[PDB]
RNA sequence: GAUGGGGAAGCUCCGUUUCAAAGGCCUGAUUUUAUGCAGGCCACCAUCGAAAGGGAAUCCGGUUAAGAUUCCGGAACCUGG
RNA sequence: UUUACUUAUUCAAUGAAGCGGAGCUGGAAUUCAUUUUCCACGUUCUAGCAUUCAAGGUCCCAUUCGGGGCUGAUCCGGGUU
């Protein structure tokens, strides 16, 4: 269990180990397919400690998600509902982008 | 220590190890025996009054055939049936959906022969 | 509140541009390394109508440095040109209507046209109809040049953007009137379909802004602002002036 | 000295074909050898941290080879010799009755970086090396650190893949030495001395030492051509 | 109008030559050689889309209760091999 | 309030061919101890023509049909720009 002190540094994540390995990798990920299948898991501790046995059959696959908030659809804007229902930009969508992804 | 020459301007996939099939097991039980034999592709003969005028003048068999088959398989089939030298195949789907064949053989044979033998006239 | 002419006019489905007829791309040739280095020459085989387009084109071949064929390129005509005469481009070609120089290698007060916005575009300014720059300064600092554009006002813009020498042609185009409905038909019939026009004022209400009444009449103020948004721009946009002029303009 | 006559090609551009030139320079490689390379190029550019470019600082290719030369010595079982190892005990549990004494105590070498890690934190380790990858360099990075905390000397030496071959995977990044045979035990103090003047003993200052700021050998001309002659020519 | 890709909770959307490692080609080896191998090559890049556009080649005479530039007679032509 | 670095970000190009640094070499050129520099560093009367790892020169196989290497096409960093 070496884990203990990954888990602990991972914890500082504004420390300038971190946030220098951070603009590396987002870089990196930012240019490869939006879904893909990772190698190896990026922070294996994290990884272990979510039911994962690093052996043949679980597979790691690194995505990413548009961000900020949905919009809803509704074409030039419109609504045709009472005002309540005029919202378009500040709509937020109930599940998480972890969930998405 | 050294490097590749590359003259062209862009990289390429390699022609790497094509490697043919080799399955642990067949894909089916067997080999389906043949769909269309010379009984399954020529169905009947034709007695019509017309018929029986081409065949008396024209040298020329009538027939009712399967829809699947083409005019190779009947000059096959008529050949491997009824011992014959076949010419000119001319097929229609009749209005009823049957599968027409006008079947003229070379000069040597003799249609009614062949009609009244097979059995029909 | 229909929505109103111009706001389909981008929606894109009959408005779009009738391109059979279209001879091609009215570009320069790609800018390499010979082109930039020293120069390269080449003949004109076929000047050519373009259609939705008065200025002529000058399908013009040079030899490909990097293999053995006859790549073509297609340029807007300059005035003065003829088939198989040469047409030498790049940064030592000699100052001669038809060639296409860097404008860092040009001197001031010099014509040229079809001239790129930054360096290795294929063309950009001046690409019309006896339209044409004049090339008005050097900035050699910085390799810029300071040059005059067809509508008076001014550009700062990189040596390296190549343009051609001369005027284009078909100039005095519109000179002629158009004269009957017909002719003005057939002119619009290849470009697209905005013509004829109908007047907003005509037409009802729910059509357009400017609509109904007793009167034809618009009866709000015309001018409507830069911050107005779709379907509210049917009017004079965004006037700093309106009104008939009065006295001599390019008003330094 | 025949007929054959001479005739010499202008490649003078504008006239004869520019012929085949190696332009391992130019061409297009795909988007995986792209993402590498940039990757090596940005993480050189960047301003790096102290507790990271404590590593690229490594151990050199002779006292290394030294290094290499003891520690294979000490590589630990393969099939064959866990085999003869089971013939032997199988053989001694009937007869001899020694309970787990038949065969010696090995002293190959003990790794594992957890092993590691839990042989570190009880000063039981005497030497560790650590390779300088570890893409995911989360895991080693904090060695260094209980290392010198821990009055251990700690090798960076280079290829995971080397610390593999003594120990007989694929990979590895962690090998350490407890036990040994009193025998290479001069060379081991020589090695101790050499590693703690090479890395530990300037663990402090590497703490104050930043790595990157690295600038491009086009970007490096541009500062020399124009930052340099400006004062000077 | 797919695939590459990029959007969108998603039904699906754009885009179709695009930030792709996108493919096949003729020749030699031969008498281990099946098609691999020592080579050269070439870059575009799916797919559907008009029984009025492009399109390889057929005409005469006769014949049936109803078929024919299609059957019978006669005379041709093109294509691939 | 300026203005600099560039690796993120952005826009553009193109079968991501000739980038930057350094040279031979020839001109301008001051030379002050032989440099300090700066420009060039293969094509403009003609609607032709330019391809077959290029001829040529050269060292090794073997010269029995020939074959490979260097250069011709100066180098280093391989940041496509």
């Amino acid at each position: 269990g070496a884990y203990k002190y990954l888990e602990e540094l991972q914890r500082k994540k504004q420390s300038d180990v971190l946030r220098f390995l951070q603009r590396v990798r987002v870089w990196e990920y930012r240019q490869k397919n939006v879904i893909h299948r990772a190698a190896r898991p990026t922070r294996p501790d994290k990884a272990r400690r979510l039911g994962y046995k690093a052996k043949q059959g679980f597979v790691i696959y690194r995505v990413r998600v548009r961000r900020g908030n949905r919009k809803r659809p509704v074409p030039k804007g419109a609504t045709y509902g009472k005002p309540t229902n005029q919202g378009v930009n500040e709509l937020k969508y109930q599940r998480s982008l972890r969930a998405t992804a | 220590k050294a490097l590749k020459v590359r003259t062209s301007a862009t990289f390429r996939l390699p022609k790497t190890l094509k490697l043919a099939r080799a399955p642990k097991y067949a894909s089916k039980a067997v080999p389906h025996y043949n769909r269309l034999d010379s009984y399954k592709v020529i169905e009947q003969p034709i007695t019509s009054e017309t018929a029986m005028k081409k065949v008396e003048d024209g040298n020329i068999l009538v027939f009712q055939v399967s829809m699947k088959a083409n005019k190779y398989q009947i000059k096959k089939a008529v050949k491997e049936l009824y011992e014959v030298d076949v010419l000119k195949v001319n097929t229609l789907v009749r209005p009823n959906g049957t599968k027409k064949a006008y079947v003229r053989l070379t000069a040597d044979y003799d249609a009614l022969d062949i009609a009244n033998r097979i059995g029909y006239i | 509140g229909r929505v109103i002419r111009n706001q389909r006019k981008g929606a894109g489905s009959i408005f779009t541009s009738h391109t059979r007829l279209r001879q091609g791309a009215a570009k320069l040739r790609t800018l390499d390394y010979a082109e930039r280095h020293g120069y390269i020459r080449g003949i004109v085989k076929q000047i050519v109508h373009d259609s939705g387009r008065g200025a002529p084109l000058a399908k013009v071949v040079f030899r490909d440095p990097y293999k053995y064929r006859l790549r073509e390129e297609i340029f807007i005509a300059n005035e003065g040109v003829h088939t198989g005469q040469f047409i030498y481009a790049g940064k030592k070609a000699s100052l001669n209507v038809g060639n296409v120089l860097p404008l860092g290698s040009v001197p001031e007060g010099t014509i040229v046209s079809n001239v790129e916005e930054k360096p290795g575009d294929r063309g950009a300014l001046a690409r019309a109809s006896g339209n044409y720059v004049i090339i008005i300064g050097h900035n050699p600092d910085e390799n810029k040049t300071r040059v005059r554009l067809p509508s008076g006002a001014k550009k700062v813009i990189s040596s390296d953007a190549r343009g051609v020498i001369g005027v284009i042609a078909g100039g005095g185009r519109v000179d002629k009137p158009l004269l009957k409905a017909g002719r003005a038909f057939h002119k619009y019939r290849l470009k697209r379909n905005s013509w004829p026009k109908t007047r907003g004022v005509a037409m009802n209400p729910v059509d357009h802004p400017h609509g109904g009444g007793n009167h034809q009449h618009i009866g709000k103020a015309s001018t409507i602002s830069r911050g107005a948004v779709s379907g509210q721009k049917a009017g004079l946009i965004a006037a700093r002036r309106t009104g008939l002029l009065r006295g001599s303009q390019k008003t330094q | 000295n025949p007929l054959t006559h001479s005739t010499p090609k202008n490649f003078g551009i504008g006239q004869a074909v520019q012929p085949k030139r190696n332009l391992s320079r130019y061409v297009k490689w795909p988007e995986y050898v792209r993402v590498q390379r940039q990757k090596k190029i940005l993480s050189i550019r960047l301003k790096v941290p102290p507790t990271i470019a404590q590593f690229q600082y490594t151990l050199d290719r002779n006292t290394a080879a030294e290094t290499f030369k003891l520690f294979n010595k000490y590589r630990p079982e393969t099939a064959a010799e866990k085999k003869e190892r089971l013939t032997k005990e199988a053989a001694a549990v009937a007869e001899g009755k020694s309970k787990q004494d038949a065969s010696p105590k090995p002293y190959a070498v003990k790794y594992g970086l957890n092993h590691v890690v839990a042989l570190i934190e009880n000063k039981k380790a005497k030497l560790v090396l650590i390779a300088n990858d570890v893409d995911p360099i989360e895991l080693v990075v904090f060695l260094p650190a209980l290392c010198k905390k821990m009055g251990v000397p700690y090798a960076i030496v280079k290829g995971k893949a080397r610390l593999g071959t003594l120990v007989n995977q694929k990979t590895s990044a962690v090998a350490a030495l407890t036990e040994v045979r009193a025998e290479d035990e001069a060379a081991l103090a020589k090695l101790v001395s050499t590693i703690d003047a090479n890395f530990a003993d300037k663990y402090d200052e590497v703490k104050k030492h930043w790595g990157g700021g690295i600038l491009g050998n086009k970007a490096q001309a541009k500062m020399d051509k124009r930052a340099k002659n400006s004062d000077s020519a």
